[PDB]
DNA sequence: CGGGAAAATCTCTAGCA
DNA sequence: ACTGCTAGAGATTTTCCCG
DNA sequence: CGGGAAAATCTCTAGCA
DNA sequence: ACTGCTAGAGATTTTCCCG
C-alpha cells in the first residue's frame, strides 16, 4: 500500500494518514478513515 | 548506533533529514526514513501541474462576477473561443438556458464546471440530460482544474474595461468584449483568432473522422507481431502502428509481418 | 483510392503534450487518428498522444 | 512544380476551379488561383437573413445563415431596437457576420440596430428562408411539451433542428454544412492575404525584365510572365522590392 | 494605404499588432507602433523579478498574526537566521523595543521593513537613529519586497503548528519554532543551518575586511592600463584596477605596473 | 524621454503615461502628473 | 601532503595544535589532527552564566558568555520560574547554548526552568561574571538618562557594551570575540564529524595490513599504520567498509 | 608577506547573482572585496559582483 | 574501460495578510 | 531614487564503488 | 562564404472570487 | 475514479536579404 498525507480543501492544516484507492497524473484517489477524496496531487504527499 | 539519538531529536525537534544526517553522522537514508515516520512533517505535496482535457468536445464554465452583475462563460478548451452573457440572478433555470443555447449552436460533448451551486442545480442536470452532454466537475475548491475558464474570465474582464466606455449596459459591453476576442485577438497554436481556431478544430475533426472511416472501409490487414491477428493503423517509414486488445503499439517493420 | 486519402489525413497538423511538460509543443504531422489516441509523427519520431492532449488542426495559414 | 502545363491542359479541357486543380495536381494553392484566374472565359458565406416570427404573442428573431440553413433563435420581450441590436451583437460575436438581410421593419431600421452593426461591421441590406422558418416551426411545435416555457422550446428546437436533423449532399447537418463554409472562407482569406504580400515583389530571370513572382519555394521559384507561367531556380531568380 | 483602416478597427477593437497585421497585411513593427499608441491597450509590465539586497548587515522585519497575536519577525537575509517575539498590540513601542533588542545582539546596519504603521512610526524612527541604523521601506503594497521575512513569516509559521501543542503559550511556541528554524534546520547555500550559516557570514565579513585591510597596508601599486591607477588582484594574465571609483578587469597587454 | 504605464498599489487598472524620471533593476522612479513614484518595473510598461 | 615530517618536527620542538600546523603547513585540518592527538606530552565555548541583578526594583537577568564577555540582558517583571525559563528558551534559540551556570537560586531550580532546559538541551550546573555586571551596571547609569524606561536603558548598555566597547588582544569588541568563537567552535565541529565518517575505513596499502585511513585527495591518500603517517599513491590503497 | 594572506582571502567561498539570474550560483572562490563590489574567479572566470548579490562565506564543511 | 545505486543537482510549487 | 524568496518533492544526472 | 536587422522563438509573470 | 492556463513583454536566436 502507500501512505498519503492531503490538504482536502481551503484547509491549510494537513491531513492523513489515508491509503491509495487510486492514482493517476494530476490527482489521485484516496480513502481516509473509509472516506473517499479526491485530491490534486499538489495536495498530497505519497510516501 | 546514532539512530536513537537523532530519534529522540527529531520527536522533540522535527528537524529535516540534513540536519539529523550532519548531526548524528546518520546515512541520508534512514535520515530521510526517520523524517518520513513523522505526521507532522509532511506538510508539503508534490511540485507538479496537472493538464485538463483539449478534446474538441470539451467546454468550461464559469460564473465571473462584474459590476455587481452575474456574467456566465463558457469557454472552448481546445481553441480557446468563448460565449459569454449576463444574468441577472445566478440560479439553475438561467445557467441551464444559458447552456442549452451553447449546445445547440455549438457541437458540445461535456461541460467541466466548478462546484458552483447553480452548475449542481438539478435543473442543470436536466438540461445536460437531454442534449446529450456529459457534466464534469473539478476538485472543490481547485481551480486550477478550470484553469482555461479561469484565464478567459481575466482576459474577458480585461476587455470589458476596454470596451466598457463605449456601451452603456453591461451586458452590451459583455458582447462587445466577446466579439472582439473571437475575432480581433489573434495568437494561439496556429495564429488564429479563436473563431477561426474553433472552426478549424471543429472543421479538422470532421475531416479526419471521415477520412479514417473511408480508410478503414477500404484498407484492412491483419498484422503479427513477435503474436495475434492485430489490426494495422499505419504503415511505412520503417514503423507500423497496431490496435491489439485495445493496445495501438508501434513496432519497427522487423518481427512486424503482414498479411 | 488509399494513396489520396492518407496523403491529406497526414497534413494535418497536431500540438500535443506529456505528462509532465506544460508546454505545447510544434505541429507534428498527423498520422492517425483514434477514439482516444492519435498516433503522430514529429520530426520523424511515430508516438501515441492521448486524444485529450491532442489539438489537431489543419493550418490554412500554412496550406495556403 | 513540373505539372503546371497539366493544370492549364485540364483547366482549359474541363474548366476546373483552383481549388479542385491544387488538391488533384498537387499544386500549391497561390499557382492554381492565378491560372484560374488567368482563363477569362473560367470565370457569400458570411450573410444572414433575419425575421421575427411571433409565437404565443412572442417575438422569435431567427438568423439563418442561407449557405448552410444554420439556424439561430433567440425569443425577444418586445419587437424594440435594442433587442435586435444586441441579438444582432450577440450574432456577430459568435460567428463571421458580414451582411444581414432583413424585411425593413421598425425595430430593424432603428439608430440602435444602425450603430451596433457600424461597430460590429455590419451591413445591413432589405427562397430558403421560408423553408427553413417552416422547418424550424415544426421541430417547436414537436418539442413543445418537453418546455414549460416557449425560450426553453426555441433553444431544443434550434438544437434538434442544428444537429439531429441531418440532410444534404453528404448527409450532413446543418452544423457541419456551417463549420464547412466557414473553414473554407478562412482558406481563401488566407489565399487572397498571400496574393496580396506577394504580388508587390517583382523577378528578374536569366536578365529578363520584372515579371509577377506567384511562389518561392525551397530550391524552385514559380512565376508568371506574359500569361507564361515559368519555374526558375533560385540562383537564376533575383528579388526586388518597390 | 492599409494604415488608415487598421487605425480605424483598433480604434473599436483594440487589435492586439498580430491581429492588426494579419488582417491589413501591416509590417509588424507598423502594426506594433499602432497598438503602442492607445493608452488603454497598456495593461502588462515587463515579466521579471527584481533581487533584494543581501548585504550582511541588513535585516527584513515584518509583524505576522498569528491566533489573534502579534509576531514581529526580523530575518538576516544574507543568512536567514530569525528573531521573532509576540508582542501584545502592534504599536510603534513595542517594534522599537524589539529592534532595539536585535541591533545589540547582532551588527544590524539597515533595517527593510514593509510600511507598516509600526515601522513608521517615530519611536522606531528615533530607536533607528540612535542605533545608528538605516531605514529603508519597500514600495508599498509590493510584498515581494520583503520576499525574504514574509518567506520566514510562512516558514516560521509553519514550525510553529508542528510544536504548538509542546508550549501552552503561544511565546513559548514561537520561541520552540525560532530555536528549531535556527539551529535544527539545515540546508541553504552552505548546507548549513541558519545559525550556522550566520555565524559563518559575519565571521567572513570580519575576517575579509581585515586581512584585505592589512594586504592594502602592504600592498601598492600604480597601473597604467590602454590614467595612475590603483590595484587590486593580479593573476592568470587579468589585473583588477580601480580607478575613480571603477572596477575593471584588464589582461596584462595594455596594463603596466609601475 | 520615454512613456510609462504602471500600476500603483493594490489597484488593478492601470495609469499613465508619466515621465520616466529613473530607471533601475526591479523598479523604476516615474513622474506621473508632476508626482514622484516608484513603481516595481513588474508594474510597469516603458516604451 | 608533502609537509608531513616537516609538521611532526615542528610539533616535537614546539608542541603546536593542530589548527597553526595546517594553517601554516597547508596540511588538512584532519591530518594535523591526528598528528597533535598522536603526541601525548602536546595534549568550552558554548557555555554561559545567568545572573539575577536588582536594579530600581527589577529584575535584570543578565546571561555571560565567558570565552568572550558577551552580554545578554533582558528585564524581567517577577523572579518566577516562567520569566527565566523564557529568558534561557530565547537564548537558546539566539545562540548556541550548551551549558548554563546558575547561583541556585528559587526560580532557576524552578521545574519550568527545569523543562524548558531539557526541551532545549541545555545542562544546569550551580571571576569574569562579576566584571562583566559592573561594567554593564556602569553603562546602564551612564545611558539611564537618555531612556524613559529601565528596558530601554538596558538594551541601549547592551548595545554600547557588545558593539561600541572595544578591548581585548586585538581590539575587538564582544560581538567580534563571540562570532569568531562560535566560528572557532563550528570548524572544531566539522572537524570532528569529518573524523567520525572517515574513521570506520580500512586500507591495504602496497599486501599490508589494514590500516587507518586518514584522508583521501585527488590522487594521494594518506593514512595511518602503527604511529605512522604514509601518504601512498591511490592505486597501491585499497580501501574497505569495517 | 602577501602570500599567504592572500591564499587565504582567496580560501573564501563566494555566492552571487546577476540582474536577471534569480539563483544563486555555484561557489566561486573570492578574489577581492570593495565596499559595494566584490572581485571574484568563477572557474577562471574573473567578474565584479555587486556586494548585494554576493554572500561570502568560509564553508567549513568544506574547509574540513 | 562498463554498470549500480546512492549522491548531487535540477526543476517546480505553496504561501507568506 | 529599488528590486521575490525559501524549503521541500520528485526527476534526472553524475560519480564513487564494484567488476 | 559573413553580417544586419527583422522574424521567430524562448522565458516569465499577473490574474482568474 | 483527475489534472493550470492565457496573453503580453522583453531577450535571445535564427534566418532571409544584402555583400
Ligand atoms: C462557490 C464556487 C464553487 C466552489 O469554489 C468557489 C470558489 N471559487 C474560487 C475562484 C478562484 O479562487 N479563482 C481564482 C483563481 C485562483 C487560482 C487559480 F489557479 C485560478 C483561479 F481562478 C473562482 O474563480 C471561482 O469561480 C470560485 C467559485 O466559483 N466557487
Ligand atoms: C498594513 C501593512 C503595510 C502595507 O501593506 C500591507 C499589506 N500586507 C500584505 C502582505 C501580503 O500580502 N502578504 C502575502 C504576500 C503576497 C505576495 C508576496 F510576494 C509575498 C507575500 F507575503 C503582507 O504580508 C503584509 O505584511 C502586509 C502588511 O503588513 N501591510
Ligand atoms: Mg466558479
Ligand atoms: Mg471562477
Ligand atoms: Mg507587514
Ligand atoms: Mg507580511
Ligand atoms: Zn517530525
Ligand atoms: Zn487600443
Amino acid at each position: 500500500n502507500f501512505r498519503v498525507y492531503y490538504r482536502d480543501s481551503r484547509d491549510p492544516v494537513w491531513k492523513g494518514p489515508a491509503k491509495l484507492l487510486w492514482k493517476g497524473e494530476g490527482a489521485v484517489v484516496i480513502q481516509d478513515n473509509s472516506d473517499i477524496k479526491v485530491v490534486p496531487r499538489r495536495k498530497a504527499k505519497i510516501i | 548506533d546514532g539512530i536513537d539519538k537523532a530519534q529522540e531529536e527529531h520527536e522533540k525537534y522535527h528537524s529535516n533529514w540534513r540536519a539529523m544526517a550532519s548531526d548524528f553522522n546518520l546515512p541520508p537514508v534512514v535520515a530521510k526514513e526517520i523524517v518520513a515516520s513523522c505526521d507532522k512533517c509532511q506538510l508539503k505535496g508534490e511540485a507538479m501541474h496537472g493538464q485538463v482535457d483539449c478534446s474538441p468536445g470539451i467546454w468550461q464554465l464559469d460564473c465571473t462576477h462584474l459590476e455587481g452583475k452575474v456574467i456566465l462563460v463558457a469557454v472552448h478548451v481546445a481553441s480557446g473561443y468563448i460565449e459569454a452573457e449576463v444574468i441577472p440572478a445566478e440560479t439553475g433555470q438561467e445557467t441551464a438556458y444559458f447552456l442549452l443555447k451553447l449546445a445547440g449552436r455549438w457541437p458540445v460533448k461535456t461541460v467541466h464546471t466548478d462546484n458552483g451551486s447553480n452548475f449542481t442545480s438539478t435543473t442543470v442536470k436536466a438540461a445536460c440530460w437531454w442534449a446529450g452532454i456529459k457534466q464534469e466537475f473539478g476538485i472543490p475548491y481547485n481551480p486550477q482544474s478550470q484553469g482555461v475558464i479561469e484565464s478567459m474570465n481575466k482576459e474577458l474582464k480585461k476587455i470589458i474595461g476596454q470596451v466598457r466606455d463605449q456601451a452603456e449596459h453591461l451586458k452590451t459591453a459583455v458582447q462587445m468584449a466577446v466579439f472582439i476576442h473571437n475575432f480581433k485577438r489573434k495568437g494561439g497554436i496556429g495564429g488564429y483568432s479563436a473563431g477561426e481556431r474553433i472552426v478549424d478544430i471543429i472543421a479538422t475533426d470532421i475531416q479526419t473522422k471521415e477520412l479514417q472511416k473511408q480508410i478503414t472501409k477500404i484498407q484492412n490487414f491483419r498484422v503479427y507481431y513477435r503474436k495475434g491477428p492485430a489490426k494495422l493503423l499505419w504503415k511505412g517509414e520503417g514503423a507500423v502502428v497496431i490496435q491489439d486488445n485495445s493496445d495501438i503499439k508501434v513496432v519497427p517493420r522487423r518481427k512486424a509481418k503482414i498479411i | 483510392e488509399l494513396q489520396k486519402q492518407i496523403t491529406k489525413i497526414q497534413n494535418f497538423r497536431v500540438y500535443y503534450r506529456d505528462s509532465r511538460d506544460p508546454v505545447w509543443k510544434g505541429p507534428a504531422k498527423l498520422l492517425w487518428k483514434g477514439e482516444g489516441a492519435v498516433v503522430i509523427q514529429d520530426n520523424s519520431d511515430i508516438k501515441v498522444v492521448p486524444r485529450r492532449k491532442a489539438k489537431i488542426i489543419r493550418d490554412y495559414g500554412k496550406q495556403m
